[PDB]
C-alpha cells in the first residue's frame, strides 16, 4: 500500500486511524 | 479503540492528525 | 490532491525538504 | 538551509521525515 494510495483514500472517502498508525 | 475512528481529511490537516497519530502509538 | 501527489514524488522521484515544510 | 536538501523515501521513513521536519520548524 503506498503511503501515497492511503493519503488519497483518507482525503477522498476516508480511512482508519489504525491505517495510517502502520506508517509510524 | 481509538484506532478504529474514521477520519476525512487531506494535506495540511492529514499531516497534523498523522503526527498526533504517531505521539500516541 | 496535493500531499498525496507530493508523497509519491518524494517516494519514486525525490523532493526538497522545503516541499514538505509546507505542510506543516 | 536544510530545507534545500533533496530526499528520497517512502513509507515510515517518509513519515519519520515528515514528522521531524515538521518538529524543527517549531516555536
Amino acid at each position: 500500500q503506498l503511503y501515497s494510495a492511503l493519503a488519497n483514500k483518507c482525503c477522498h472517502v476516508g480511512c482508519t486511524k489504525r491505517s495510517l498508525a502502520r506508517f509510524c | 479503540s481509538w484506532m478504529e475512528e474514521v477520519i476525512k481529511l487531506c494535506g495540511r490537516e492529514l499531516v497534523r492528525a498523522q503526527i498526533a497519530i504517531c505521539g500516541m502509538s
